[PDB]
RNA sequence: CCUGGACGAAGACUGACGCUCAGGUGCGAAAGCGUGGGGAGCAAACAGGAUCCUGGUAGUCCACGCCGUAAACGAUGUCGACUUGGAGGUUGUGCCGGCGUGGCUUCCGGAGCUAACGCGUUAAGUCGACCGCCUGGGGAGUACGGCCGCAAGGUUAAAACUCAAAUGAAUUGACGCUCGUGUUGUGAAAUGUUGGGUUCCCGCAACGAGCGGUACAAACCGUAGGGGAACCUGCGGUUGG
RNA sequence: GAAGCACCGGCUAACUCCGUGCCAGCAGCCGCGGUAAUACGGAGGGUGCAAGCGUUAAUCGGAAUUACUGGGCGUAAAGCGCACGCAGGCGGUUUGUUAAGUCAGAUGUGAAAUCCCCGGGCUCAACCUGGGAACUGCAUCUGAUACUGGCAAGCUUGAGU
């Protein structure tokens, strides 16, 4: 149900950086980035509209680690619900537990935030919730349970979230290790280099 | 045999239009006069005029706006073969409103946008845009 | 500056006493985002040749487009040749909903939201002359005020 | 600025024969006789008054016109009229592609500027029994061809034409170009092509010279100020 | 001798009495059949002579009955209206050979239409009314059943199975040479380099440059017959030669 | 104590080597194999999914490919050989009321569940659930009557004498 290979892989196939990685070192300190995995990774052939669209599919599933299945049902609610399709399908992927948790800087990659929540390590307003994909609703206060406070991942994880650019719909209380979720982040607030009408375009065919 | 002179009036207003007529005039009705009056309100034309009492004519000025036909598509919708009614909800936007639809309601002929002022449904006369 | 886009490539053959020719010949589509957009249909020997051929094609002989803020004024019927073409307006959101042809001219004009249909033959070159044709002859709120002689009041909001 | 009586004795208002009467032409006609018809000279005035005053605001701007006339009277006719208002003529037969082909026109004037150059200033001296009388005949060539828009370098700004139907090749490279296009337009020509028509005879002598003096001189009146 | 339809001029008169039509009814080339005549020429079959020719039966003709099929075609259902124009034929009629006004008809051609060809006021343009008919090729308009017929057969009309094509139009070739640009065509492509004269000139949608019948990738339709049948013949029709 | 399956000629995301040599085989289509096969079998690498993954069957979609929305009939399959004509379909132009079609409003009904909207409860989801909307319908009543139809007079352009 997840992916267990290696994680450079990911990355190099689509060509920039997913974030799998805490970011302790440059990312073409241990791969070649520019060149894509395998024996024929150094050659750069074509690709067609399908492959673009599929390829922006693949990277935003490998950026959060959805799988198809769990990804396809993101579609149907964003396209169920009202207003822009793709801003809806970026909010909703990002108001997943472990990607709060990994924007607010509790564990270094999300990946780890995973394993941080299903651990039983993530308090959601008082209440503990070890679902991935467990959903945060605005203005709810998550955090680390004092049981987790004196593990070594999260007191690291907070100095690699200060060097990252720090999201303008969270706040992040590290003394006291918890956090609200502000609101839901706009389409600006997000990457621009991540395209989503491809997205929309590929699930509709 | 003529078994629709409402049609044959929107064909003379397409042929004449296309063919850059000055006017064009045809044997005049109540319906015909309702009609041309709908348009020369929204504009498509310019006046109508009718002549004659015992086989009454109407003359309708065609509307050129630059070396170009007003006038690029009127459709009859309703037809004697097959009568199209609508009610007041499923009154059809032409061109997203951009075009109108002649529809004829019980408190005259008149288009979709006064229609639905009125909350009137009726026959859907033809389509102009 | 304009977006471009190679649309297809075909392989063409003519027969001499000799042999057979072989050429190659490459639809292409440009356009700058803001509802100008232009097709071009180079033909050549090489597959290089051929594109640039196309493109200077396509960067003159232009059509401008009026837009709505990235979707069609009014839905539209294009007809050419052997192509039924069905473009309509579509929300915020939607993306570019057609066939491969039909796709590339929509994203160079600048269309981004918009439901598309194509209906008959789906030769790439008629359907894009089609889509071409489609486009041009749209009229903005403003043109149809014109046309009439009332006013951009009358004409929508009355 | 040509009087209905005087446009008369230019025979303007004469025509064709009505067998081969053009039906795009049929507001311009007064009527028929003798199977000839008679252009309304009523309609030609304000139109050719309303196209001399467009040539005045175009040319007082600096813009550049170019004249087509390739009738055999026309011809010299035109070359005449063409230096007195010191603009550009095709006297000849008009070139497919001197407008859409400029790039390749272009090469030509390139070679004809050097093949003068040798004759009037390089002084070559040379012959070979093949190379002095060939030279000669290509810049005779060239002159009769190119000779009216050696000293344009550009793209007309816009084109005066007699007999449009005629020179319908011209006309339909500055429409491709979005050239406005004056003609006079006979009534077996087609009116639709043209910008501002000219509702004129274009086969009598003294028409075309009426229509060329009352141009060409618009034009240094314009370029006056 | 009897009789149908059409058209024109000028009125009178009726006052929507109209249009289209499933079933139905009648009509319906040639061939073929029934009954009785007729039979010159021509001529399936047949007989004989040759390597087509001679002879000649049905048939072709007539009266009546049947058959109801054709490439029965303009491969374009009928009715109505509207929409640039030229040339001609054929019949009216008005006015002073001219001058208009009708009906039918032939060619050319604009917009428009069409995949192209092409159609183009007699539309395959623009709309309306109604009817008929089609949705892969072959099997097959065949089998079975019904109906009709003296028979030939006609009409209505499948399925199994098989193939992934069959087909239309147009293009390039077969049976000194190219490019660049431009132009025509949806396109393959053409123009250039299609013509006249003598490599050259001129004309020229080209301008310049670099170089040296095919079912290919007479035919057919309906019908009738064959014992010198590698298919052929009689009759009428079609050009899809 | 816990990762497999299919695919990598094009369509269609992902390629090399070896063996084989129109053999063995592959195959949804186009089609691959007779000596360098990215199409066979194996390996390496890669891609697509994932406690599943392929294959087969069936329906719908794509198929505007039975086209009501939304197709055709000169030559691609398609105008009956032609005509008359019953039933049928449709029908010029004025008024008068008829209110059947149609139109507007009201009322009754259209079971619950389901689908959709807004919330709620299961740590999330599936699932469960509150309230709506919808249920495109039918019937009755009250109106409007421009159009269509019925009824009664006409009118003359259609059609006829
Ligand atoms: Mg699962
Ligand atoms: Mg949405
Ligand atoms: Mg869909
Ligand atoms: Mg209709
Ligand atoms: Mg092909
Ligand atoms: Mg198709
Ligand atoms: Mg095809
Ligand atoms: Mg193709
Ligand atoms: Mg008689
Ligand atoms: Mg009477
Ligand atoms: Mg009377
Ligand atoms: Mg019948
Ligand atoms: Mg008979
Ligand atoms: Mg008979
Ligand atoms: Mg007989
Ligand atoms: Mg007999
Ligand atoms: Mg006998
Ligand atoms: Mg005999
Ligand atoms: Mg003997
Ligand atoms: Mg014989
Ligand atoms: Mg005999
Ligand atoms: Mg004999
Ligand atoms: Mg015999
Ligand atoms: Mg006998
Ligand atoms: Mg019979
Ligand atoms: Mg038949
Ligand atoms: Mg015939
Ligand atoms: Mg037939
Ligand atoms: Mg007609
Ligand atoms: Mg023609
Ligand atoms: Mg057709
Ligand atoms: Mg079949
Ligand atoms: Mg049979
Ligand atoms: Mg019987
Ligand atoms: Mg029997
Ligand atoms: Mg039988
Ligand atoms: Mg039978
Ligand atoms: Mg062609
Ligand atoms: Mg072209
Ligand atoms: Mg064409
Ligand atoms: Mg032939
Ligand atoms: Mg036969
Ligand atoms: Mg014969
Ligand atoms: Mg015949
Ligand atoms: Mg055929
Ligand atoms: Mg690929
Ligand atoms: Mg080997
Ligand atoms: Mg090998
Ligand atoms: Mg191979
Ligand atoms: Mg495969
Ligand atoms: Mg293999
Ligand atoms: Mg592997
Ligand atoms: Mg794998
Ligand atoms: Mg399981
Ligand atoms: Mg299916
Ligand atoms: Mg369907
Ligand atoms: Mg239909
Ligand atoms: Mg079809
Ligand atoms: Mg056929
Ligand atoms: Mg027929
Ligand atoms: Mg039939
Ligand atoms: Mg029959
Ligand atoms: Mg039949
Ligand atoms: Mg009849
Ligand atoms: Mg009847
Ligand atoms: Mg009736
Ligand atoms: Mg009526
Ligand atoms: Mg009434
Ligand atoms: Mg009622
Ligand atoms: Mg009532
Ligand atoms: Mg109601
Ligand atoms: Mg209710
Ligand atoms: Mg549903
Ligand atoms: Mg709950
Ligand atoms: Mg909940
Ligand atoms: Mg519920
Ligand atoms: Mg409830
Ligand atoms: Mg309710
Ligand atoms: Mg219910
Ligand atoms: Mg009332
Ligand atoms: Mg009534
Ligand atoms: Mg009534």
């Amino acid at each position: 149900a997840r992916y267990l290979g290696p994680k450079l892989k990911l990355s190099r196939r689509e060509g920039t950086d997913l974030f799998l990685k805490s970011g302790v070192r440059a990312i073409d300190t241990k791969c070649k980035i520019e060149q894509a995995p395998g024996q024929h990774g150094a050659r750069k052939p074509r690709l067609s509209d399908y492959g673009v669209q599929l390829r922006e599919k693949q990277k935003v599933r490998r950026i959060y680690g959805v799988l198809e299945r769990q990804f396809r049902n993101y579609y149907k609610e964003a396209a169920r619900l009202k207003g822009n399709t793709g801003e809806n399908l970026l909010a909703l992927l990002e108001g997943r537990l472990d990607n709060v948790v990994y924007r607010m800087g509790f564990g270094a990659t999300r990946a780890e935030a995973r394993q941080l929540v299903s651990h039983k390590a993530i308090m959601v307003n008082g209440r503990v919730v070890n679902i991935a994909s467990y959903q945060v609703s605005p203005n709810d206060v998550v955090s680390i349970r004092e049981k987790a406070k004196k593990q070594s991942r999260v007191k690291a994880a907070l100095e690699l979230a200060e060097q990252r650019e720090k999201p303008t719909w969270l706040e992040v209380d590290a003394g006291k290790m918890e956090g609200t979720f502000k609101r839901k982040p706009e389409r600006s607030d997000l990457s621009a280099d991540i395209n989503e009408h491809l997205i929309v375009e590929l699930y509709s065919k | 045999s003529m078994q629709d002179p409402i049609a044959d009036m929107l064909t003379r207003i397409r042929n004449g239009q296309a063919a850059n007529k000055a006017a064009v005039t045809m044997p005049s009705s109540k319906l015909k006069v309702a009609i041309a009056n709908v348009l020369k309100e929204e504009g498509f034309i310019e006046d109508f005029k009718v002549e004659g009492d015992t086989k009454p004519e109407l003359e309708l000025t065609l509307k050129y706006f630059q070396g170009k036909a007003v006038v690029e598509s009127i459709q009859r919708v309703s037809r004697p073969g097959l009568r199209i009614y609508k009610r007041k909800d499923e009154l059809p936007k032409v061109m997203a409103g951009l075009g109108i639809a002649v529809v004829s309601t019980s408190k005259g002929v008149m288009t979709d946008r006064a229609a639905r002022q009125a909350g009137l449904g009726g026959e859907i006369i033809c389509y102009v845009a | 500056e304009l977006q471009e886009k190679l649309i297809a490539v075909n392989r063409v053959s003519k027969t001499v006493k000799g042999g057979r020719i072989f050429s190659f010949t490459a639809l292409t589509v440009v356009g700058d985002g803001n509802g100008r957009v232009g097709f071009g249909y180079g033909k050549a020997r090489e597959v290089p040749a051929a594109i640039q051929k196309a493109m200077e094609k396509a960067r003159r002989n232009m059509i401008n487009v009026a837009l709505n803020n990235g979707t069609l004024q009014h839905p539209v019927k294009g007809v050419h040749t052997g192509s039924r073409v069905f473009m309509q307006p579509a929300s915020e959101g939607t993306g570019i909903i057609a066939g491969g042809a039909m796709r590339a001219v929509l994203e160079v004009a600048g269309v981004h939201n918009v439901l598309a249909k194509a209906y008959g033959s789906t030769n790439p070159i008629n359907v894009v002359r089609a889509t071409i044709d489609g486009l041009e002859n749209m009229n903005s709120p403003e043109m149809v005020a014109a046309k009439r002689g009332k006013s951009v009041e009358e004409i929508l909001g009355k | 600025t040509v009087s209905m009586r005087d446009m008369l004795k230019a025979g303007v208002h004469f025509g064709h024969q009505t067998r081969y009467w053009n039906p795009k032409m049929k507001p311009f006609i007064f009527g028929a006789r003798n199977k000839v018809h008679i252009i309304n000279l009523e309609k030609t005035v304000p139109m050719f008054n309303e196209a001399l005053a467009e040539l005045n605001k175009i040319a007082s701007r600096k813009g550049k016109i170019l004249f087509v006339g390739t009738k055999r009277a026309a011809s010299e006719a035109v070359k005449d009229a063409a230096l007195s208002c010191d603009q550009f003529f095709v006297n000849h037969r008009w070139l497919g592609g001197m407008l859409t082909n400029w790039k390749t026109v272009r090469q030509s004037i390139k070679r004809l500027k050097d093949l003068e150059t040798q004759s009037q200033d390089g002084t070559f001296d040379k012959l070979t029994k093949k190379e002095a009388l060939m030279r000669t005949r290509e810049l005779e060539k060239l002159e009769n061809s190119l000779g009216g828009i050696k000293d344009m370098g550009g793209l007309p700004d816009a084109l005066f034409v007699i007999d449009a139907d005629h020179e319908h090749i011209a006309i339909k490279e500055a429409n491709n170009l979005g050239i406005p296009v004056f003609a006079i337009v006979d009534t077996n020509s087609d009116p639709d092509g043209v910008d501002f028509v000219i509702p004129g005879n274009d086969d009598a002598i003294r028409a075309v010279t009426l229509y060329l003096g009352a141009v060409a001189a618009t034009v240094r009146e314009g370029r006056s100020q």
